[PDB]
């Protein structure tokens, strides 16, 4: 048979043509017939061919090989047994092999990952050279668990590699993966989990297939099962969708898929099932979605086309079966390793060559040695035991006047990166790269709130003013206006706010101004018109030093206006707080004290002398005054005391640009608690004067004394009225404005009249019109 | 010590054997380039623990006739290094051809003759794996007695590999079942990055997925700690656990990755949680020398109930002290075995827990020994020794059988196991050295008994997961599988719009809902509709003060040639009566549906009667100052000349200031008829908005002076007795205007929202009342009641 050509070295080679009572070992041949198998024995055979018609490699010596169809798991030791037998059957048991010749002196190994580790145990203890062309197992870079062992292809690492570039450069961050129940679903997924999460995408689920068949019928709990992945497939948002399997088996999961009206998916296929062509011709599997898979770059042999068309080492269908491109260069790169790593041994040149007999770990040594280009690529094996072999990205393209499968993008393992992506043609209304993301960016000014596992899944919320959102800081919390600014809620940046209070500018704040000039003005005509009328009888009955220092404080009061007005200081803050109410109070009181003495005090001697005896011998009304004047101060002190000596800054309430600066920013309770004592001596002295209404004794006090009262009453009342339904910037100037008023009310209501009586009445001044009163 | 001597005994069958007994340093792991044989320069207590017990077990079996009569049952030993590669070397001796040093490549088993009957197996499941793929073409059968992992189990590979321990699938049904029984649904598992863990987590969470368990999160933890990305792992590993809300947790890994993890968990402050062990790691006395143990939390886990060997200490130590006399040589496979002495094997080490694994070797001999007995046909003392058998023969006599360890039977069931059972052993803290205490077992089910649970507390704790939503509630998928949902409630304002299963949907500006709810409701429009029955209250009284005002009109009209009227201002009176009574209608504006008409004419329809109803009570006070507070020599003429045709300049000039300043409002301050679909909380507002409060006094300022102009023009006066006192009514009038609009203010600002046209309404009429009450009504009483003194004299 052709399993078979002899030489002076010999190079082994399993390859998958094919595929018990257990005592009944079956044959390999009774196994349906795989042409893959067939493409790839050919390919050694081509490859050893040439190299045999090279002189410039091997002068003078010829390659020969012993092939062995291995069924793909089945009937493994006895070809390695077959192998590194020294004489016929042979092989002897011994400590060291360093001096031993095998039969062979290489191995082009298996293709299943399973077979390639039971093989290169096996052959590990002789460290007989073994390369591989297909098996990715990420595994077998453990060179202190298989030192004897090479491969000619890229492995798991870089197909993972590149299916996670593609995702990044589409930009899909959320995906599902879906997995066969053996070693290599397992495996893949395990190994797509460890590089994902690292670079940012995020796996909305994973699941294992059943392990249906494509001949049998589905069992209901197969079918079920189907039913249930492909009911999660559909409730999911995301739309990549990668899948770990063998080809056979995803026969009856796209015909489910298909029954169950799903659509709308890319799917990304490994390189078991990439380039299937039972799958890439089920009909209708074009309305689904976009199907992309990676594969190893195809590279064409010159003269393949023409050269294709005592066990286990024969076939009888082989060809009428047959009547791989992808791999075939694995096979061939092998072959050609072998060859130039033999040259090598030998210390050949072209027609130098000397015939030793060479030992299987130093054509080991040997081979981890070579580099050379073949075919216009360039092969040299890694540290790691691999060699550098492009991989692609096809998409299944129906139109088959072109390839079934198009590239569209090639990935480089040296430079590790995915390049030059092509056209795909989407599936989408106008070729727009279907998106998949767990969750929306967010708006200017947004914070993330993050929710569940995911990284990606996350929701959008404003912040809030007083805070605002720095891409260049974080986006997980709001940062913090600085303690002059604000922000708009959900905005980006700060804005700086303005401080606000009373200034002369202002048309009411000027108007008040004046009026308490004529106020304070008024008052010292007043004062210096009594001082000029001294001798009087008005003076003398309702003058002296009682109305000269009120009059005092009256007019020193009426300077509250460049103290309320321009911008706060600490010390005028305070004598806003305590120092002009203070000296306004004791004047009201010497008002009261004179409402009783007009009429009660006369009550109070009729009735309890003893009372009117103690009254007069303590000098009653003048410690009343202080007694009233202490209570004042202590009520001032301990509300300045409980909130604060220096000024305030409060919000206005709609506008968001302003601060407004004030004192007693507790103005409601103060202002009850200061009014509450001040209101009820004014009204004490009222009723008082009220009770006395025509009392004459003092000219006519009384009337006066009432006027006064009523207007700082009801100006009060009003003032209490205003701000219940009023929080806005004019509060402070209001209250400024009913100061002036209640100072003008008492120095022009209670002084005036006798100031007119003296300026206009001047007989009144006689003490012959005082006597008519007694 | 002659112990190496001592591994090999002639038989008319020989059994194999491979045991740890070997191994070498680290220094020998390089990467191998050159094939020489590896410096084996090492030793172990559990090698020679294990080689022991075999040899017993084959001792007793030829001491006794109950086993192969009339045959000497021989064995020798190697080591395996716990390498692949002597591993190899060693087991290609067993198949060498009997007497001679090599073996031939033969086509099918049938033609070779090894020079074992069996092999007792190796202890890691690597080489068994690695050992049992090698022997199978030759059907030689192996008896692994310590290999669990289940990969094992298949018969296509490992036809002729056998165990006498239970396979990993057996130890994970009975986790399983555990989780099963306490409800604990939701769960994190882990396992160790060599292949036991991760065939021990694929089994796992396929029963777990099959059985409706949800795994919260799924991954591997690393064996080594060398490098920051371990400990970065590690630490990820602790932040999955935590961010998934899990509380239980099952950790399927050989030991060295448990201490790893476990040395940083204590470090890290994660809070406690309930691991479910494995009996690869539960023997755990590596992890007893951890600095602290009681803040990892609860620890539970399923360990074999294999029978125990009471003679085996003394076996082992008496063999030891024979092997100290030299004659035995006078009569290598483990050179290091001769340097060992009694005190380097004390009772101590065999105290370990290893009586699982060393029974297991004597089944396993006994096994094969059963297995060859029914092979040779044994009537009772006597063999059927016509034969010699080859061990593919003793493998189809190995599968059906039944065979009996030291008071106990067992099986190989279909694919190679063993039916063993289980203790469900549980740690507690209190002592210092945490003790195991048997709280369960399992036999195919669970026997839990749990009356004996020492939990922390006294309750059970709990990890579970909601698997359905009630109707009204959004789901939202969590798990590693999307096996399980967490729920959303619908908040007010938003509905179950669809089984959108991430967001609610907020509700619609015409509409609204509640907690809990599948679908929104339309709001309804809320007005102060006619027949409301608080406004119907104010309904009864316009009538009753209208009727007061028209009663003391007709009055007036009745008797209008007398002084009383004309003392009271005459037609000025009139006039100002029937501006009150209009005043008392334009509460009407208010109430139904707003309208841009009613918004806007409102103030002014109000105020404008009264301010032409304030004129005269303004002037009747007026004519009573200058009747009392004036000189005489001027007052006579200002009483005279404001009288008459000035009263009514008078009451024009007022309404003319009254009118602009309300156009003066309509143009700065206008207002306007507002829809809220936000105040209301069920409802749409409709309703007059005011631009802000302080902008009314527009309209108030005319009417309020001229009150307080009146109040003082009267407070003051006293008259005669035998007159009649105007000042009493007007000063009880204009208190009680004052009094009412005092009240207004503080009341508009604090009612509820949708009332507060009432409160205008109220206003008016009360205003209106208490005017009619003071100024009109006592005059008509005395009218009526006393018309005796209605005369000049009195009135004038």
């Amino acid at each position: 048979s052709d399993f078979y050509l002899p030489g002076d070295y010999l190079l082994g080679g399993l390859f998958s043509l094919h595929a018990h009572n257990f005592l009944q070992v079956p044959m390999c041949k009774e196994y349906e017939v795989k042409v893959i198998g067939y493409n790839l024995m050919q390919a050694m055979r081509f490859a050893v061919e040439e190299i045999n018609n090279d002189s410039s490699l091997l002068p003078g010596v010829l390659l020969g090989y012993e092939i062995v169809d291995v069924c793909y798991i089945s009937n493994n030791v006895q070809p390695v047994l077959y192998f590194l037998a020294h004489e016929d059957n042979l092989l002897p048991i011994q400590e060291d092999y360093s001096n031993y010749s095998s039969r062979v002196v290489a191995v082009i190994g298996p293709d299943n990952s399973e077979s390639v580790m039971t093989v290169a145990n096996f052959l590990s203890l002789f460290l007989l050279p073994q390369i591989t062309y297909s098996a990715i197992s990420d595994e077998l870079r453990d060179k202190v668990r298989f030192p004897a062992l090479l491969r000619t292809t890229p492995s798991a690492d870089h197909h993972i590699e590149a299916m996670v570039q593609l995702m990044l450069h589409f930009r899909w961050n959320w995906i599902i993966v879906l997995v066969s129940n053996d070693t290599y679903g397992r495996d893949n997924g395990q190994l797509l989990g460890e590089r994902v999460a690292r670079r940012d995408i995020c796996i909305a689920f994973q699941e294992t297939l059943p392990t249906l068949q494509p001949n049998q019928n589905m069992t209901s709990e197969e079918r079920q099962r189907l039913v249930t992945i492909v009911d999660k497939l559909q409730q999911s948002t995301a739309r990549v969708v990668v899948v770990f399997s063998p080809d056979l088996t995803l026969y009856h999961f796209f015909n489910e898929v298909l029954r169950q009206n799903f659509t709308g998916a890319v799917w990304i296929a490994s390189e078991s099932w990439a380039i299937d062509p039972v799958l890439h011709n089920l009909t209708e599997l074009r309305h689904l979605g976009t199907f992309l898979g990676i594969t190893i770059q195809s590279v064409p042999i010159p003269g393949f086309s023409e050269f294709r068309e005592t066990c286990n080492q024969e076939c009888d269908n082989c060809l009428n079966a047959t009547l791989g491109e992808r791999v075939v260069y694995s096979v061939y790169s092998a072959v050609y390793a072998v060859a130039h790593a033999l040259h090598s041994l030998l210390g050949c040149d072209k027609s130098t060559c000397t015939k030793r007999v060479v030992y299987p770990w130093q054509l080991l040594e040997e081979i981890w040695k070579v580099n050379f280009t073949l075919l216009d690529h360039q092969i040299f094996f890694d540290p790691q035991g691999d060699v550098a072999l492009h991989l692609e990205i096809v998409q299944w393209q129906w139109d088959r006047s072109q390839n079934p499968f198009q590239s569209v993008a090639s990935y480089y393992p040296l430079q590790r990166q995915l390049k030059n992506i092509q056209d795909i043609s989407w599936h989408t209304i106008n070729n727009t790269i279907p998106m998949s993301m767990c969750s929306k960016r967010c708006q200017s000014g947004q914070k993330k709130k993050p929710v569940g596992i995911h990284v990606c899944c996350f929701e959008c919320i404003d912040c809030l003013p007083g805070t605002f959102l720095n891409h260049t800081e974080d986006e997980y919390e709001c940062q913090a206006c600085p303690n002059n600014e604000w922000s708009y809620q959900s905005e980006t940046s700060c804005f700086k706010r303005q401080l606000v209070f009373l200034e002369w500018h202002e048309a009411p704040t000027i108007a008040v101004a004046l009026l308490a000039a004529l106020g304070f003005l008024s008052t010292l005509a007043i004062l210096v018109i009594f001082w000029r009328h001294f001798q009087t009888p008005i003076v003398r009955s309702a003058g002296g030093p009682m109305c000269f220092l009120m009059l005092t404080l009256l007019l020193v009061a009426y300077m509250v206006v460049p103290v309320y007005v321009g911008p706060p200081k600490v010390s005028t803050c305070l004598c806003r707080q305590a120092l002009f109410p203070l000296c306004f109070t004791i004047c009201i009181s010497c008002i009261a004290v004179r409402s009783f003495q007009i009429v009660c005090a006369f009550k109070m001697a009729s009735r309890f002398p003893r009372a009117y005896s103690y009254w007069v011998r303590y000098q009653g009304p003048y410690v009343s005054m202080a007694f009233i004047t202490v209570l004042k101060m202590v009520i001032v002190v301990i509300g300045m005391l409980a909130t604060g000596l220096s000024p305030t800054t409060r919000t206005d309430p709609d506008d968001p640009k302003i601060t407004i600066v004030s004192c007693n920013p507790n103005y409601r309770n103060s202002l009850l608690f200061n009014t509450s004592l001040d209101l009820l001596l004014s009204v004490v002295g009222f009723s008082f004067a009220y009770m006395g209404k025509e009392l004459p004794t003092n000219y006519n006090e009384a009337k006066f004394i009432t006027l006064s009262m009523t207007f700082y009453f009801t100006s009060s009342v009003s003032l209490c009225t205003f701000m219940s339904a009023y929080s806005g910037v004019l509060v402070t100037i209001v209250d400024l404005l009913v100061t002036v008023l209640n100072l003008l009310a008492i120095s022009l209501g209670y002084f005036g009249p006798k100031c007119y009586m003296i300026l206009f009445y001047p007989e009144r001044n006689t003490p012959a019109y005082f006597n008519s009163m007694i | 010590l002659c112990l190496s001597q001592q591994f090999k005994a002639q038989g008319d069958y020989i059994l194999g054997g491979l045991f740890p007994l070997g191994s070498t340093e680290e220094a020998t792991l390089n990467q191998r380039t050159q094939p020489n044989s590896i410096p084996c320069n090492r030793f172990s207590p559990l090698g020679l623990f294990l080689a022991m017990a075999m040899k017993m077990a084959v001792e007793e079996i030829n001491n006794g006739s109950a086993l192969l009569p009339g045959l000497r049952l021989g064995y020798d030993l190697f080591d395996t290094c716990s390498e692949p590669v002597v591993t190899m070397k060693s087991s290609l001796m067993f198949l060498a051809k009997v007497g001679s040093q090599s073996i031939a490549a033969y086509c099918n088993y049938t033609q070779y003759q090894p020079r074992v009957l069996a092999v007792i197996g190796p202890h890691s499941s690597e080489l068994a794996l690695i050992t049992g793929k090698f022997f199978s073409f030759f059907l030689m059968p192996q008896v692994s007695y310590s290999a669990s992992m289940d990969r094992l189990s298949d018969r296509e590979t490992f036809p002729s590999f056998f165990r006498t321990v239970p396979s990993d699938r057996v130890q994970l049904q009975a986790v399983v079942t555990l989780l099963q029984n306490f409800s604990w649904n939701w769960v994190a598992a882990l396992g160790s990055d060599d292949d036991y863990g991760r065939e021990g987590l694929s089994i796992f969470s396929s029963l777990a997925n099959a059985r409706g368990i949800c795994i919260a999160h799924e991954g591997l933890v690393p064996q080594h700690d060398t490098s920051g990305q371990q400990l970065g792992k590690v630490l990820d590993v602790l932040r999955q656990v935590n961010q998934s809300k899990v509380q239980v947790v099952v950790l399927f890994a050989s030991a060295r990755a448990v201490y790893s993890l476990f040395s940083y968990s204590i470090h890290h402050g994660l809070s406690p949680k309930v691991w479910v062990a494995s009996e690869s790691w539960l023997t755990s006395d590596l992890v007893m020398t951890l600095p602290n143990i009681a803040r990892v939390g609860t620890v539970l886990g399923f360990l074999q109930r294999g029978a125990l060997l009471p003679e085996f200490s003394h076996y082992v130590e008496t063999h030891l002290a024979l092997a100290a006399d030299p004659a035995f040589c006078a009569s290598q496979r483990c050179p290091r075995c001769d340097d060992i002495m009694l005190q380097n094997l004390s009772s101590g080490l065999l105290q370990n827990l290893l009586h699982h694994q060393i029974f297991a070797t004597y089944a396993a001999v006994y096994s094969v020994a059963q297995a060859l007995h029914n092979t040779l046909q044994c009537n009772v003392s006597h063999c059927h020794v016509s034969e010699h058998v080859l061990p593919w023969q003793l493998l189809e006599n190995m599968y059906n059988m039944s065979f009996h360890a030291r008071d106990l039977t067992l099986q190989f069931d279909a694919e190679g196991n063993v039916d063993m059972e289980y203790d469900l052993k549980m740690w507690v803290w209190q002592s210092p050295t945490p003790v195991l205490h048997t709280v369960g077992t399992f036999n195919g089910t669970l026997q839990l008994q749990q009356s004996k649970m020492y939990w922390p507390g006294n309750q059970v704790p709990v990890s579970q997961c909601s698997r359905q939503c009630k109707d009204g509630q959004v789901r939202r998928v969590k798990g590693f599988h999307s096996c399980c949902y967490d729920c959303v409630d619908c908040k007010a304002g938003s509905y179950r719009k669809h089984p959108d299963d991430f967001t609610c949907t907020p509700c619609n500006q015409d509409q609204w809902s509640p907690e809990k709810s599948t679908a929104c409701l339309p709001r309804r429009p809320k007005f102060l509709a006619w027949g409301e029955p608080v406004v119907l209250s104010l309904l009864l009284l316009l009538c009753l003060v209208l009727g007061l005002a028209l009663a003391a009109l007709g009055l007036s009209v009745h008797h209008w040639d007398s002084p009383l009227v004309q003392a009271s201002g005459g037609s000025q009176f009139c006039f100002g009566l029937i501006c009150l009574g209009l005043f008392c209608l334009s509460v009407l504006l208010f109430p139904g549906r707003p309208s841009s008409a009613s918004c806007l004419a409102q103030q002014p329809m109000a105020h404008l009667p009264l301010t032409g109803c304030l004129s005269t009570l303004f002037l009747q006070a007026a004519e009573t100052f200058v009747e009392s507070e004036l000189p005489l020599s001027w007052a006579n003429w200002l009483c005279s000349y404001l009288r008459g045709l000035w009263a009514w300049l008078v009451v024009l000039l007022a309404t003319f200031v009254e009118a602009a300043l309300c156009a003066w409002y309509l143009i700065a301050f206008p207002p306007e008829v507002v829809t809220d679909w936000s105040v209301l909380p069920t409802e749409v507002l409709e309703h007059c908005h005011v631009r802000s409060w302080v902008s009314l006094g527009l309209v108030h300022i005319t009417n309020a002076m001229l009150a307080f102009l009146c109040f003082l023009g009267t407070f003051l006066v006293q008259s005669q007795p035998g007159r009649y006192n105007r000042a009493r009514g007007l000063t009880f009038a204009m208190l009680a205007y004052f009094i009412t609009w005092v009240s207004f203010v503080p009341l508009l600002a604090n009612v509820q929202v949708a009332y507060q046209p009432a409160v205008q309404m109220g206003a008016i009429l009360v205003c209106a009342l208490g005017i009619l009450v003071t100024f009109h009504l006592p005059k008509c009483y005395v009218l009526l009641w006393l018309p005796k003194l209605n005369t000049q004299e009195f009135f004038l």
